[PDB]
């Protein structure tokens, strides 16, 4: 579930979590979807990779979620095998 | 319910309780194929409210004892302008 904390904690946690994966070249295994703690980590990458949008230190956040809790299972299937396709949030 | 410091007015047109009703018409609402409220965890609701063009809010029929008639007929204080005399 979603949550809102003090913006000092936001300005510390969302800043430093970038500053981990910038220097080390890490992976960030997260929980997938758009709600909750997994939303707040997606804020931190957006707070970096479009403001200080640097190819140097491309952060890798791997989302592991449930094909079945996804909101649009349809529109994403292709027995063809490969697709540079789209969907709408 | 305690003194409100007022008069005895006939804004109610009645020196009393004026036992009224409100038909809370309730659509447990939808999306393309059936939805809930994802905002907290709960269920999202849809309600018909009528915006009267003069007073600046969006209301429901006040079943406030239509004069000469009963309480389900000032239910039709506005519901007579919803055109059906069939279903009662």
């Amino acid at each position: 579930k979603n949550f809102n904390m003090k913006p000092r904690l936001k300005s510390i946690f969302r800043r430093g979590l970038v500053k981990v994966a910038q220097t080390t070249g890490a992976w960030i295994i997260t929980g997938g979807s758009h709600t909750g703690v997994m939303k707040q980590v997606g804020e931190a990458v957006r707070d970096f990779s479009l403001s200080s949008s640097y190819k140097e230190g491309e952060l890798i956040t791997i989302g592991v979620a449930t094909w079945g809790t996804v909101h649009r299972r349809e529109g994403l299937i292709h027995p063809t095998g490969s697709f540079p396709a789209e969907y709408i949030l | 319910m305690g003194r409100t410091g007022l008069r005895g007015r006939g804004s109610l047109s009645c020196f009393g309780p004026n036992h009224t009703l409100y038909p809370m018409v309730t659509r447990w609402r939808r999306n393309e194929d059936g939805a809930i409220c994802r905002k907290s965890i709960k269920k999202m609701l849809e309600v018909l409210v009528v915006k009267l063009p003069l007073s600046e809010h969006w209301a429901l029929p006040g079943g406030s004892r239509e004069p000469g008639e009963m309480l389900p007929r000032k239910l039709k204080r506005i519901l007579r302008q919803e055109h059906w005399p069939s279903f009662e």
